């Protein structure tokens, strides 16, 4: 059994971060996304999987070729020169795909849960047509396209990718389990699945719908990236306690690399993921932030809901807030204050940024 | 024989010095650690033969007022007066008001010093050039930008004889670069005319500039004095921040004991810093360029304080950063907070200086200017104060950003 996981094509949110390393790369509590993802698809049990791959990714290809060596499955890379979408990197691939007649695994990047594999392969033997997909709850109908779920089945009736109706309180959980038929259904062209195909056999009615309990987001925005780093660390928290690091000053649920440094008299407050390599210094308030490797706080800091950059340099004195994202080797001076600042890399900042907006 | 009359204000002219007039009166605001009409006091009691300080003004006489008065004859060893008015005469209504109690003793001249001036005070210069001219009005004048002589009192002047030949308030075109400092000496024979112009209201309040300086001007009775020293006015609550700057650059000759050193067991120190000695700071705090520190106040440990004016009895929490801000009596900040304002200093040398309306509005906008925390205003812990004026007794607990929290 295989899987084909979509990455690269340039992620457009969270641009500052993605601008240096590719989008699924990027780390994600201390651990790329990507590895999160082959890492729990190998406790599935596939044994090779496919990722398919537009932009010229060498990094990617380095990481993959040591991360094989790692995990024991094999991993097979389909290169596209232009841009495909997402319905064309199956067709791509669709030769490795129709080796075996037998139900693949397709996967976004950009999307954390908890990952259900094995109850997806028990729910797509039960109802036995052509493709399974996955659904979750969200609060808010108004942001996402939703999808109509009969009980005791789970079969689609419509999708739809308009809110503001309120047919469905469901949406697309970005797992999809596809049979060979449908990559024969899949052409070659730059066409995204979700927009046309997904949409045709959801009008033949061969689509069904898998429900989660829990702790989903897919963090392709940066406020949704925070927002997954603590529902991510609250799974931490009751999965595995005793890896979330415990101090005197450290509230909440805060994950701590052991390559990190964090300084005295400094409360690190909650949700905190601190990358390899991170000098906090003395003094600093950290709460909702995400600080990625090789980045330096100094001292007297205040920090909430931010994603700090690889290699940055913040200041003394220096407060952030409201998501601001720097980007890589990022210089802060001393004494400032940046709210909503998505700084882009290699910047130096000088003057305070008291309304969100983009520095450049 | 010289005396000196320093024209303080009433509660009605503080009022544009609202939250930080709720508590003392606008003269006895500490600019650079000691109150504002002390530097007046200091620069007459450094004249020699100035026998007594009269100020005429119309506050009610309270505790703050005559402390004041009794600790300023205690340490200048002069007679220090306060002459309350029974109505606001203006500022001219008051000095001809009290003409008996200013020409008793019979002085050679007195100066006449607005309260709200910062100002070098070059008073042995101006009574020396009166002591060779003998006119009877004498002003004090420094140049201004082109842009804002329109704020101030512009003075047209012959520059053979020294004497002002023109004289409008606040005019709407460019007359002169050449500004009124509110520093005059004034002749016994200057009391001459404002009674005439009294007896031209009976035909009570007479304001010095409007109704005795601008209707003498060219008929040889007032003249100038140029000086290239320091000069602000203090009008607003901020404008006290840009005089406690000149103040302090000033004490670099002054009173050099009063700014304050690098020491081994203390905190780091940045541009000219005042600190009072019952002050406890911390010393992981620095404190940066144009700092005032009050009497009794507790500075934490990591305290960034830079371009502030911290008031007696406030406390400041742990790594709390502090930029051109007034923090009030008792007002306390707390833990990992900001008190952050913009620069706004009232310069006449500075083009895009403000123009220093009594609007601290535009187009309903607040606009960006120094934070000022009242008395017993409580800031609490990881909070951003960002260009706004807290009221006193106000206890915050969210952030605010370019606001007035009422
Ligand atoms: N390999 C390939 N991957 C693509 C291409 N276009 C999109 N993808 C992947 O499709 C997956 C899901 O698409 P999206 O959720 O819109 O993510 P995205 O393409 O990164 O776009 P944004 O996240 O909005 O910036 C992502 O993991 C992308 O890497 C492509 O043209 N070539
Ligand atoms: N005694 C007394 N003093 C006053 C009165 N009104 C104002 N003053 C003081 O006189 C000084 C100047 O008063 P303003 O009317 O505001 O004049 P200005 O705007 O400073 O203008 P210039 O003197 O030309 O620089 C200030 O120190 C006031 O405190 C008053 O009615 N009685």
């Amino acid at each position: 059994m295989k899987a084909l996981i979509l990455v690269g094509g340039y992620g457009t949110r969270l641009r500052p971060l993605t601008l240096s390393t590719p989008k699924p790369l990027v780390d994600f509590c201390n651990k790329p996304i990507l590895l999160h993802q082959v890492e729990a698809l190998a406790a599935a049990g596939v044994d090779h999987v496919i990722l398919a791959v537009s932009y010229m990714s060498q990094v990617l290809e380095k990481e993959m070729k040591a991360q094989e060596q790692r995990l024991g499955i094999r991993i097979s890379m389909s290169h596209e020169e232009e841009p495909l979408g997402t319905a064309g990197p199956l067709a791509l691939a669709r030769d490795l795909l129709s080796e075996t007649a037998d139900p693949f695994f397709v996967l976004n990047s950009d999307v954390i849960c908890d990952f259900p594999f094995q109850a997806m392969v028990q729910f797509h033997r039960h109802h036995g047509q052509e493709g399974s997909i996955l659904v979750t709850k969200v609060e808010e109908p108004s942001k996402y396209g939703v999808v109509v779920c009969e009980a005791d089945t789970g079969r689609i009736h419509r999708f739809v990718e308009k809110p503001q109706v309120f047919v469905s309180n469901k949406i697309n959980a970005g797992m999809y389990i596809l049979s060979p038929a449908v990559l024969q259904r899949i052409q070659l062209q730059p066409t995204s699945i979700e927009k046309e195909v997904f949409p045709i056999m959801a009008k033949e009615g061969q689509l069904y719908a898998m429900e989660l309990q829990g702790f989903w987001m897919d963090i392709g925005q940066p406020k949704d990236f925070l927002t997954g780093m603590c529902l991510f660390l609250q799974s931490l928290r009751q999965k595995q306690p005793e890896r979330l690091c415990s101090g005197p000053g450290i509230v909440g649920n805060v994950l701590v690399d052991p390559s990190a440094r964090i300084g005295q008299n400094c409360s690190i407050g909650p949700n905190v993921s601190l990358g390899p390599g991170v000098v906090v210094e003395d003094g600093v308030c950290i709460r909702r932030c995400t600080v990625l490797r090789d980045a330096r706080i100094r001292s007297h800091s205040w920090l909430e809901s931010c994603i700090v950059g690889w290699r940055c340099r913040v200041g003394q004195w220096v407060r952030m807030e409201n998501v601001t994202v720097l980007g890589e080797d990022v210089i802060v001076n001393d004494e400032l204050y940046l709210n909503g600042a998505s700084v882009l890399p290699h910047k130096s900042i000088g003057e305070s940024v008291p309304e969100p907006r983009i520095i450049m | 024989m010289l005396k000196a009359v320093i024209l303080i204000g009433g509660p009605q002219k503080g009022t544009r010095f609202r939250p930080l007039s709720f508590e003392v009166p606008k003269p006895l605001f500490p600019v650079a650690g000691v109150p504002m009409i002390q530097h007046h006091i200091e620069a007459c009691a450094q004249v020699p033969g100035m026998q007594e300080i009269l100020l005429i003004g119309f506050y009610q006489p309270d505790e703050p007022l005559t402390q004041f008065l009794e600790a300023a004859q205690q340490e200048f060893n002069l007679p220090v007066r306060y002459l309350q008015e029974f109505a606001p005469l203006g500022t001219g209504g008051g000095l001809y008001h009290f003409r008996d109690q200013i020409l008793a003793g019979s002085p050679e001249a007195f100066f006449v010093l607005n309260a709200d001036v910062c100002s070098d005070f070059p008073l042995s210069a101006m009574l020396e050039a009166h002591r060779r001219q003998r006119h009877p009005f004498l002003l004090l004048g420094t140049t201004a930008n082109r842009t804002q002589s329109l704020n101030y009192g512009c003075i047209v002047e012959n520059p053979q004889t020294h004497e002002v030949l023109h004289y409008v308030e606040k005019p709407s075109t460019f007359i002169s670069d050449i500004i009124n400092c509110g520093i005059y000496l004034f002749s016994p024979e200057a009391l001459k005319p404002l009674r005439d112009v009294f007896q031209r209201n009976q035909q009570g309040t007479i304001r010095l500039e409007q109704d005795v300086f601008s209707a003498l001007a060219g008929q040889g009775q007032i003249y100038v004095h140029l000086t290239d020293g320091i000069w602000s006015q203090i009008k607003s609550a901020g404008s006290a921040l840009y005089a406690s700057r000149l103040y302090l650059s000033r004490y670099q000759d002054t009173h050099p004991e009063r700014l304050a050193k690098h020491t081994p067991g203390g905190p780091w120190i940045r541009g000219n810093v005042y600190i009072h000695p019952t002050a406890k700071v911390a010393p992981s705090a620095v404190l940066g360029p144009n700092v005032s520190i009050g009497k009794g106040v507790t500075v934490g440990e990591g305290v960034r304080l830079r371009e502030s004016i911290v008031l007696h009895g406030a406390t400041l929490q742990e790594h709390t950063c502090v930029l051109h801000s007034i923090v009030g009596w008792g007002s306390t900040v707390g833990r990992w907070a900001r008190v952050e304002g913009t620069p706004s200093d009232p310069n006449p040398n500075d083009p895009r200086a403000r123009m220093d309306s009594e609007s601290l509005f535009k187009d309903g906008k607040l606009l960006p200017a120094i934070t000022i925390l009242g008395c017993r205003v409580r800031i609490p812990a990881e909070v951003l104060i960002l260009n706004s004026i807290v009221l006193p007794h106000k206890e915050l607990s969210r952030s605010f950003t370019n606001q007035i929290i009422l």
